[PDB]
């Protein structure tokens, strides 16, 4: 699976926007693996952070376009990359920072 | 050294979400693998989504091809001249059991060990039997 007991406590924890009231559930990970197909990009590759941080690679040109396709997919990474690499994130601009400066 | 890039990945996503094991994947997996080191060649397997009995298939052929080549291509008996490399096997070409290092030296030597080539052959083999499969 994607996230460990662990992991999913820290998941859920996590909030959309900053100071926001939404945080992230297990079905935005489960929505991330079926888009991540439909593009027939392996899902699996979510499981660590080596897989999430070469997916971001993957997804970053596009969103170069001014399409925002794949801007909550790379949200939603960007944050599993942080969690995957026990960087504390209270949210998703908190994700994006750290994987602004990586 | 640069290892296979983000939009090459891209490329090759695209190639099987549209065409996905029809003749056409063939020729854009061998452009797209331009100087792949077996490295690359398995990060592009791994990449593919969607497809798991294909791929399963494609890894089973892989394995039969890896045997195949170190029976014929037994290894020369007694250390060899000054470290100059082991000869890869079947695993090594197959990326399993050598390192990024082995490969670009065994790429890179006068005279050349191919061993992106080769595994890139195997792949194309397998490939080969998905698309008969599939059409």
């Amino acid at each position: 699976s994607v996230l460990s007991g662990g992991e999913l406590d820290k998941w859920e924890k996590i909030r959309l926007r900053p100071g926001g009231k939404k945080q992230y559930k297990l079905k935005h990970i489960v929505w991330a693996s079926r888009e991540l197909e439909r593009f027939a990009v392996n899902p699996g590759l979510l499981e660590t952070s080596e897989g999430c941080r070469q997916i971001l690679g993957q997804l970053q040109p596009s969103l170069q376009t001014g399409s925002e396709e794949l801007r909550s997919l790379y949200n939603t990474i960007a944050v599993l990359y942080c969690v995957h690499q026990r960087i504390d994130v209270k949210d998703t601009k908190e994700a994006l920072d750290k994987i602004e400066e990586e | 050294h640069q290892a296979i890039s983000p939009r090459t990945l891209n490329a090759w996503v695209k190639v099987v979400e549209e065409k996905a094991f029809s003749p056409e994947v063939i020729p854009m997996f061998s452009a797209l693998s331009e100087g792949a080191t077996p490295q690359d060649l398995n990060t592009m397997l791994n990449t593919v989504g969607g497809h798991q009995a294909a791929m399963q298939m494609l890894k089973e052929t892989i394995n039969e091809e890896a045997a195949e080549w170190d029976r014929l291509h037994p290894v020369h008996a007694g250390p060899i001249a000054p470290g100059q490399m082991r000869e890869p096997r079947g695993s090594d070409i197959a990326g399993t059991t050598s390192t990024l290092q082995e490969q670009i030296g065994w790429m890179t030597h006068n005279p050349p060990i191919p061993v992106g080539e080769i595994y890139k052959r195997w792949i194309i083999l397998g490939l080969n039997k998905i698309v008969r499969m599939y059409s």
